[PDB]
């Protein structure tokens, strides 16, 4: 039964370790947000055909140019991240994680992802971007990254209401099948 | 409260980093040195290449820091001294890092599914790949945990400034190890 191998990148702000436990788990994890996210293995059925999905965090590797890619060889699927309130982390996208992936793994699937999508409405979130000269990432901003790095899919999830974050995972497993 | 969640997430997942360790060596590598099944030419004797010094990782782990990191469940604000104890034995994950390269090309081109049949055989949900990233993973992930430890932790904490100086140097020295 094919086994996938899914690699999670991006910056510190996208919330990686968040988003794979709130997606494992079925809940935000709310309390306290853990920072372990194990090497994880489930069967998930996708357009029928039941799936081996393999996850892989990143977190605290976002400094050590040398060592991420030790992650990066056999991946069948990567999701880039960036947080939809965090345009350095969308910048990143461009400037960082696209080059390394596209360096170590040239034929392998990239899909786009836009993480903390509840706070691109947030008040609060939206002037303290203002106080900067910065707005979230809207919708357009992400299609037109996805083209410019070649990723199959550009998707918008939240870790807190679950909006999309089920979709994140089925269209990885659908870039590989 | 906060600090309490961390100090039991740091135990927790130390457990779990020495169960994971554990396993790795008593499945993938007890079978290369038993002689209960024909080892590939490819990677015959090479067991020093493929699995680094995880058994040194491990003993320290299993013998030392986690009995130690116990006797702080208690005293989270001073945890970061675990780490300067220590800090000499971390070395070993510069020389695992400089190594993983060559490890995972030779199960690449050499070992053809030698280890996916054992994993199957033991019915595990990790891979040999997935076991041997662990230590990367690990080393980069104490400095994480202090990070947090800080932003609830008095000023009686520089027994966490001091652990968190050695688990960034640690990595970053093991990073610029790197080929
Ligand atoms: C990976 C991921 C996370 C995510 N969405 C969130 O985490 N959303 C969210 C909203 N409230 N909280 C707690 C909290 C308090 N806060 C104050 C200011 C700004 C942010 C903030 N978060 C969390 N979507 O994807």
């Amino acid at each position: 039964m094919q086994a996938i191998k899914c690699v999670v990148v991006g910056d510190g702000a996208v919330g990686k370790t968040c988003l794979l436990i709130s997606y494992t788990t079925n809940a935000f994890p709310g309390e306290y947000i853990p920072t372990v996210f194990d090497n994880y293995s489930a069967n998930v059925m996708v357009d029928g055909k039941p799936v081996n999905l393999g996850l892989w965090d990143t977190a605290g590797q976002e400094d050590y140019d040398r060592l991420r890619p030790l992650s990066y060889p056999q991946t069948d699927v990567f999701l880039i991240c960036f947080s939809l309130v965090s345009p350095a982390s969308f910048e990143n996208v461009r400037a960082k994680w696209y080059p390394e992936v596209r360096h170590h793994c040239p034929n392998t699937p990239i899909i786009l992802v836009g993480t903390k999508l509840d706070l691109r409405d947030d008040k609060d979130t939206i002037e303290k971007l203002k106080e900067k000269k910065l707005t979230p990432i809207t919708y357009p901003q992400g299609l037109a990254m996805a083209k410019e790095i070649g990723a199959v899919k550009y998707l918008e999830c939240s870790a807190l209401t679950q909006r999309g974050l089920k979709t994140v995972f089925d269209e990885a497993i659908r870039a590989v099948l | 409260r906060k600090k309490e969640f961390i100090m039991a997430e740091l135990l927790q997942t130390e457990k779990a980093y020495v169960r994971d360790l554990h396993e790795c060596l008593e499945t993938y590598l007890w079978e290369m040195t038993s002689g209960v099944e024909e080892i590939p030419p490819g990677i015959l004797n090479k067991e020093h290449i493929i699995f680094g010094n995880i058994q040194e990782i491990y003993d320290f782990h299993n013998n030392i820091f986690l009995k130690e990191l116990e006797k702080y469940e208690q005293l989270p604000e001073d945890v970061g001294h675990c780490f300067v104890t220590w800090a000499d034995k971390f070395q070993m994950y510069v020389t695992y890092c400089k190594n993983k390269p060559d490890s995972n090309q030779l199960i690449l081109e050499h070992a053809g599914t030698f280890f996916d049949e054992i994993q199957q055989r033991h019915g595990l949900a990790n891979s040999i790949s997935s076991y041997l990233i662990k230590p990367v993973q690990r080393v980069t992930k104490y400095q994480l945990l202090l990070k947090e430890l800080l932003t609830c932790c008095e000023e009686g904490k520089g027994e966490l400034k001091d652990g968190l100086e050695v688990m960034l140097s640690v990595p970053k020295k093991a990073n610029d190890a790197m080929h």
